[PDB]
């Protein structure tokens, strides 16, 4: 089964499983493997295997990682995926003294939406987008990555899993505990990215949930029923949270132009019903003159 | 809502290809819609033992019949593949799925056997558990009404799940489809109202493409204190769903 196949590193481990760098012995293509191991007298095959495997199967787009098999012992299972260069936590950080291109941050978020439009469009949440499950290939393509925390959704949601998104990109409706959020939980991780492109260090690194809200307050004003009707009655919500105005966004990310300051606000919205979603967010300005610049490293 | 018609078309596209095959049980040698009738109603009832989502049981009749659509299943064997059926649905779809042990449980048979059949199960659907489901597309239509009603949102869930019990007629009918007949016929039963225009428009079903589907979902309905199975009707006495299977179905429907 995996005979056709030699092992070349360890990439990694995500959310389950080990992720190993290997090629096929037989067509040359370098593969992503994902192993995770199994056994029976436990739980059998783990949900957010089941999930991911059914969920990659329909999602087939350039700006998807693409699950190209199935190989399945009574023992082991491997994910077979394409192969992704490098990630852009890694790619970030080598941009140390540079910086990154404006035209590179630029396709790179229009990609990111239309790889994210493409999951919504499709009833798929992702749940999990930070820089390293995003990846990125020599030609200047970037792929969402680890649907290991995805899940299909219905319309109107219903209440899904509350511990949910790396918190650093997490929501603030997840953070207040309302027991329905959607699609613009994804958006706001993007936004979080967004930012992150540009200035090369997280928006809100908190680290707790209380922490979290307050960097997301005072950078943003604390919400109040105008800003985000509902706010007050929701259950993480306290009457005693800090007011703080809301920071003009060309403080947010100085070096963003007036169409990207625009964008990146309607991602923040307090309100997920007020946040642009990742379709009607293709057609924004700040894209007029998107192009797909290979990376410019490497 | 930006994406409400993407999804709704990219449904309608799975269902077609998530299908069970119509015809399934004359090629089935040891067993039959009735013993199929009595798995569900058990799993109905598994269900209701563990709270579990509605959607959760109709995703696991959706594995079972495409499961049965190809292998052949003694008897004795039928209710192995329903748990490793529900175990499966409930992973891909509940927040805190039952444990392998309160399968084996609620079962009979083995904790290596269930996760065995787990295993089958998944090869033999080739891991494609996300499906499209009666509960799916109600939810959707829910949407349509003026006002909202809580009295039609459960009766027309506990309509969609009494077909679930019945292989013949229903196997022949998409969830689209079904999920439409059950709509009308609790909009028509509580409120006298009838299949909305906007749901016209949206679906391209009229109450004549759903007239089939109806007059055997009005029988279902009717006959229903009768049916050798009960679990939906106890489930739905319950006021969690507003205690709708003590309605009084109507005596026509006048379409
Ligand atoms: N660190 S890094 O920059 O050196 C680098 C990173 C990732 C990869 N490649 C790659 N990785 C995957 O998952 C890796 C996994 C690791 C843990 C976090 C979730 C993602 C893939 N899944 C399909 N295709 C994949 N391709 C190459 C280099």
């Amino acid at each position: 089964s995996m005979e056709n196949f030699q092992k070349v590193e360890k990439i990694g481990e995500g959310t389950y499983g080990v992720v190993y760098k290997a090629r096929n012995k037989l067509t040359g293509e370098v593969v992503a493997l994902k192993k995770i191991r199994l056994d029976t007298e436990t739980e059998g095959v783990p949900s957010t295997a089941i999930r991911e495997i059914s969920l990659l199967k329909e999602l087939n787009h350039p700006n998807i990682v693409k699950l190209l098999d199935v190989i399945h012992t009574e023992n082991k299972l491997y994910l077979v995926f394409e192969h992704v260069d490098q990630d852009l936590k890694k790619f970030m950080d080598a941009s140390a003294l540079t910086g990154i291109p404006l035209p590179l941050i630029k396709s790179y978020l229009f990609q990111l939406l239309q790889g994210l439009a493409f999951c919504h469009s499709h009833r798929v949440l992702h749940r999990d987008l930070k820089p390293q499950n995003l990846l990125i290939n020599t030609e200047g393509a970037i792929k969402l990555a680890d649907f290991g925390l995805a899940r299909a959704f219905g319309v109107p949601v219903r209440t899904y899993t509350h511990e949910v998104v790396t918190l650093w990109y997490r929501a603030p409706e997840i953070l207040l505990g309302c027991k329905y959020y959607s699609t613009a939980v994804d958006i706001w991780s993007l936004g979080c990215i967004f930012a992150e492109m540009v200035t090369r260090r997280a928006l809100f690194p908190g680290d707790s949930e209380i922490d979290q809200l307050f960097r997301i307050f005072r950078t943003l004003g604390t919400p109040d029923e105008v800003v985000w009707p509902g706010v007050t009655s929701m259950p993480d919500y306290k009457p005693s949270f800090p007011k703080w105005a809301r920071q003009d966004f060309s403080k947010v990310v100085p070096p963003l132009d007036e169409d990207g300051r625009s964008l990146l606000s309607q991602m923040l919205h307090y309100d997920p019903n007020k946040r642009i979603s990742a379709k009607a967010a293709l057609a924004h300005p700040f894209f007029q003159d998107v192009t797909k610049p290979v990376p410019h490293l490497r | 809502p930006d994406y409400h018609e993407d999804i709704h078309t990219y449904l309608r596209e799975m269902e077609v290809k998530c299908k069970p095959k119509v015809g399934y049980m004359k090629k089935q040698p040891d067993i039959t819609n009735s013993m199929r009738a009595i798995l569900v109603d058990w799993l109905v009832e598994v269900g209701e033992e563990y709270k579990l989502q509605n959607e959760t049981l109709h995703l696991a009749v959706n594995y079972i019949d495409r499961f049965l659509s190809s292998m052949s299943v003694l008897r004795g064997k039928l209710q192995l593949v329903g748990t490793a059926a529900m175990l499966l649905a409930s992973k891909f779809e509940e927040i805190y799925p039952p444990e392998v042990a309160e399968f084996v449980y609620i079962t009979t048979y083995t904790k290596k056997q269930v996760l065995r059949m787990e295993h089958l199960v998944l090869k033999v659907l080739t891991f494609d558990l996300a499906a499209p489901t009666v509960n799916q597309f109600l939810t959707q239509y829910f949407l349509h009404q003026q006002p909202a009603n809580c009295k039609v949102e459960s009766l027309a869930m506990f309509l969609g799940e009494l077909s679930l019990i019945d292989a013949d007629p229903y196997l022949k009918y998409l969830p689209s489809v079904i999920a439409g007949a059950a709509f009308h016929l609790a909009l028509y039963t509580v409120t006298g109202q009838s299949w909305p225009e906007s749901l016209i428009r949206k679906t391209g079903y009229t109450l004549e493409s759903l007239k089939p589907c109806l007059m055997d979902l009005h029988q279902t309905y009717l006959k229903a204190p009768q049916h050798a199975q009960q679990s939906i009707r106890e489930k739905y006495k319950n006021s969690k769903y507003h205690g709708v299977s003590l309605l009084n179905p109507p005596e026509t429907l006048n379409l």
